[PDB]
């Protein structure tokens, strides 16, 4: 089975920092693309970025809205995915998900198959 | 002086002429030659090389390297089609964007023969057999393995050799190059059964092009 | 490249057929359009991938279709347990934009 | 079998040579021929399942490589032919297919449509750069667009066989060997600002194996300079 | 029929590459064209099948005229004369209509009066390297190669404005002559974005079909 | 190499001369004198060095 839990959300003064963390268990970690999606209170979804697998060199692809502020990474010891959020504003108050992608033929369609339970981040 | 007499079509600019022209920079002493390797004297030398055919389009493999690979797996029904593609020119066929078919879009009339090489990129321990049917222009596409055998064909034993050549003619129903499972893919333990085939195309060295025009691959 | 879903609020009694559409601004390829489902107070789930292919564990009542710049999703028979929000995702270039959301309430 | 150059020795058991011609020699350029003519084995890359490709810019992978790298900082000019040995070693239970192609004057394309890529991104020195099987976004400024079906040059990747190449099919073949002559417009050029060859290795048919076998296969590239000479006194 | 597929029969064809206008009395009317092969996209895709090219050059100018709306009272004009100056690579460049660099003795120009045959001129293989290069993997700014510089062309009237404005257009025709080509190369699949570079956005390999069989 | 007949690999066989230090990477071991020993081709590789009292 696939289980994506995550943790780290909480309160933050606007203009500060916060670090989320996504813990992955149930699959080989170095073979799938891992995404970061946020959703505010009752609004549409918004894709922030992903991080490619080991065979493509762990490069990152941020969105144009958060490029330069946020940072996706991974830990080389264990299967933990990170998200360093810097320079928080008033409109970053949302629920942050953690998703996974896979190859359907041998091709990479850009779908997100398994989703995390969602941690909540709000500013004051 | 010497009596001359100017004819019609004298002081005109016909863009397809060949006249001597006054040089803008004389006395320049142009740079001499140099032996650079790989000189092209004709465009038919570009067409004679082998190029991979994207025979597996299927509307989601075209933005991938999966467009070149034909899926071959060990199924349960004896006698099935692996692939098949017509030889009808220009109307979005698969030999169109290849390195041969990029030269034949610069001309309007061309006519000759085609090498088609297939290569089995599966395991070294996998065996099987394939039929390689060619339907001539006028004959229909075969719908069974049996009437595909009754036409012209090559039986390709994979365990013996891993490359089979099939030469057809291509002129500007026009043909079909279907291929069929003769036997299944027999494989040992701890070997994968999903194998792929690559297909190469070339020019069979003996053909001609006329009336150069411009390519339809532009805005 | 933004996606508009219509209708925003949809109501229908169980047992009938109802459908929703997701019209793109520009041309999106047929393989890069997906459908998701988010219930109230739960994470989304992948429902249909590459506009025609059902995901794992999803019932056979759904079938997506559409091409070019107009895509749709049809429910053959509406049950009671599939009342949620349905989003459409695309990819023409980066970023990956989602839909606005189509809410299905049973009648 | 067991060929040697200087103070190195590799072993081999089918060669494809350039554009038909063999590399040879030409103020006055001097001939250093014994001091750096040897086999420079770069480190191995790992061929995994969802791998996409690799590339090396050729008179730059030998820039941190020993006395060949010392002869570059001492000399403004030079002209060099090459000999490339590529072998990957897998069992008879693996399957795949590689294309080993040697491209002259391979301009890469940037991801942003206005800018041009940078030197740290175009070529890792003696280290392989990777293609990808996704798109590189337009938001980052100076990065190479590495959609592998376009081969980074905006072209059909199936048509890359017009360059001198060799196929490595694991079912029948084991290695490749290329001998590339000196291809340039000028007879002797600036060696610090020009990468006139590019060696690409692209898996057309991907690697597959059953459960139990070794989950990735190493590929080993060996370059040996032929007919190197520089300009200076 | 294999003589239609030769390199000379493929590339020695005439092609309109530039189109500019200029008027005599407006003090900012004079034409200018830096000679590059990357102007028209159909000729560019043919020259980019090869890495190194070497050819002579032959240019022909189709200059026409038009009478602009003047004030009144019987505009009568004599026959007009134009100047087409060719600046070699590394020469002085004009920036106004009344400038010194029109009168320099090393920039050869033709003078042509309207109503005659068009003004052809011919330019040899003008470079220091032994071949023009279509692609260049390096720096001099990335991928420029300042050695395959062919020059510039400048156009103007030589008559002063008499009674009414007159504006003129020019179409430059381009014909490679005695072509040698080396190192063939696969033809481009993606579209063309900018003139200077090879930058692109990715596209599928070929047009698709529904099923493989 | 007394391993299996189906196993493959490669080894470097570095020799440092007297005066040169021991190599600490594979890279600077390659920059000296060496033999690359392909196990799948042959199963025996010879390396001749001098030894002085």
């Amino acid at each position: 089975e696939v289980k994506l839990v995550e943790s780290g959300g909480g309160l933050v003064q606007p203009g500060g920092s916060l670090s989320l963390s996504c813990a992955a268990s149930g699959f080989t970690f170095t073979d799938y693309y891992m995404n970061w999606v946020r959703q505010p209170s009752g609004k549409a979804l918004e894709w922030l970025g992903f991080l490619r697998n080991k065979a493509n060199g762990y490069t990152t692809e941020y969105s144009a809205s958060v490029k330069g502020r946020f940072t996706i990474s991974r830990d080389n010891s264990q299967s933990i995915l990170y998200l360093q959020m810097n320079a928080l504003r008033a409109e970053d108050s949302a629920t942050y998900y953690c998703a996974r992608s896979r190859y359907y033929g041998g091709t990479y369609r850009y779908a997100l198959d398994y989703w995390g339970q969602g941690t909540s981040v709000t500013v004051s | 002086g010497l009596p001359v007499m100017t004819t019609p079509g004298s002081t005109q600019f016909l863009t397809s002429d060949d006249f001597q022209s006054p040089s803008a920079m004389p006395q320049f002493d142009v740079t001499p030659e140099m032996q650079i390797p790989g000189r092209v004297n004709n465009l038919m030398e570009i067409a004679e090389v082998d190029s991979v055919v994207p025979v597996n389009n299927t509307e989601d493999n075209v933005s991938s390297l999966k467009a070149y690979q034909i899926p071959v797996q060990s199924n349960s029904d004896n006698g099935k089609q692996v692939f098949g593609f017509p030889l009808q020119p220009g109307a979005n066929n698969v030999l169109n964007r290849t390195l041969l078919g990029e030269i034949l879009n610069y001309y309007t009339h061309w006519s000759g023969s085609i090498k088609l090489t297939f290569m089995f990129c599966g395991s070294a321990m996998a065996t099987g057999k394939f039929l390689l049917a060619y339907s001539p222009p006028g004959a229909g596409v075969p719908k069974n393995r049996k009437d595909a055998m009754l036409g012209t064909h090559v039986i390709w034993d994979v365990g013996l050799q891993s490359s089979c050549v099939l030469c057809v003619p291509w002129i500007s129903a026009a043909g079909y190059v279907t291929c069929w499972y003769q036997t299944n893919i027999v494989v040992p333990a701890d070997v994968q059964s999903s194998c792929d085939i690559l297909c190469f195309v070339s020019a069979c060295n003996d053909f001609s092009v006329r009336m150069l025009k411009d390519t339809p691959f532009i805005r | 490249n933004v996606l508009t879903q219509s209708p925003p609020i949809m109501s229908a009694s169980p047992g009938e057929k109802v459908t929703m559409t997701c019209r793109a601004s520009s041309s999106v390829s047929s393989s890069y359009l997906h459908w998701y489902q988010q219930k109230s107070g739960a994470s989304p789930k992948l429902w249909i991938y590459s506009t025609s292919n059902l995901a794992s564990g999803v019932p056979a009542r759904f079938s997506g279709s559409g091409s070019g710049t107009s895509y749709s999703l049809t429910i053959s028979s509406v049950e009671a347990e599939d009342a949620a929000t349905y989003y459409c995702q695309q990819f023409s270039g980066y970023p990956l934009t989602f839909g606005a959301g189509t809410k299905l309430e049973l009648k | 079998r067991s060929i040697t150059l200087g103070n190195s020795t590799i072993t081999t058991q089918n060669v494809v040579v350039g554009y038909g011609v063999w590399p040879e020699y030409l103020d006055q350029p001097t001939q250093p021929d014994v001091a750096t003519c040897r086999f420079y084995t770069l480190e191995s890359v790992q061929w995994m399942k969802n791998s996409a490709g690799w590339w090396w810019k050729l008179p730059d992978a030998l820039s941190q490589m020993g006395l060949f790298g010392q002869n570059m900082q001492y000399h403004y000019l030079g002209r060099t032919g090459y000999t490339i040995h590529v072998q990957c070693n897998a069992s008879k239970f693996h399957q795949g297919c590689l294309l080993v192609v040697c491209v002259p004057e391979a301009e890469m394309g940037c991801s942003n449509l206005n800018n041009t890529p940078e030197f740290s991104e175009l070529s890792g020195g003696d280290s392989a750069r990777m293609f990808t099987d996704t798109q590189v976004g337009e938001s980052n400024a100076k990065k190479v667009q590495t959609a592998v079906w376009n081969a980074g040059m905006g072209v059909g990747v199936g048509n890359l066989t017009i360059f001198p190449h060799q196929w490595i099919n694991l079912r029948t073949n084991n290695s490749a060997t290329l001998v590339m002559p000196y291809i340039n417009s000028v007879p002797m050029d600036n060696m610090f600002r020009h990468n006139n060859l590019t060696l690409m290795i692209i898996p057309f048919v991907p690697l597959n194996y059953s459960e139990g076998s070794s989950p990735y296969v190493p590929i080993t590239v060996t370059i040996a300079p032929m007919c190197a000479e520089y300009n200076g006194l | 029929s294999r003589s239609e597929s030769s390199i000379e029969n493929f590339l020695c064809r005439s092609a309109c590459v530039y189109y500019a206008t200029y008027t005599n009395n407006s003090k900012k009317g004079f034409a200018e064209w830096v000679i590059n092969t990357r102007q028209v996209a159909q000729l560019r895709r043919k020259l980019e099948l090869f890495t190194y090219l070497r050819f002579d050059l032959e240019l022909t100018f189709v200059i026409t005229s038009a009478q602009q709306p003047s004030t009144a009272s019987s505009v009568d004009a004599p026959v007009q004369t134009h100047q087409i100056m060719y600046v070699p690579p590394g020469g002085p460049v004009p920036t106004k209509v009344k400038d010194y660099a029109w009168q320099t003795s090393t920039n050869p120009s033709v003078f042509w009066t309207e109503g005659n045959a068009p003004p052809r001129m011919s330019i040899p293989f003008i470079s220091i390297g032994n071949a023009y290069s279509c692609f260049y993997d390096g720096w001099t700014v990335y991928g420029i190669n300042t050695l395959n510089n062919m020059g510039t062309l400048y156009m103007r009237h030589v008559n002063e404005a008499g009674q009414g404005p007159i504006k003129s257009t020019v179409r430059i025709y381009f014909k490679p002559k005695h072509v040698k080509a080396w190192v063939p190369r696969p033809p481009r699949l993606c579209q063309y974005e900018k003139q200077k570079n090879v930058n692109f956005s990715p596209i599928g390999v070929t047009t698709s079909r529904t099923d493989i069989i």
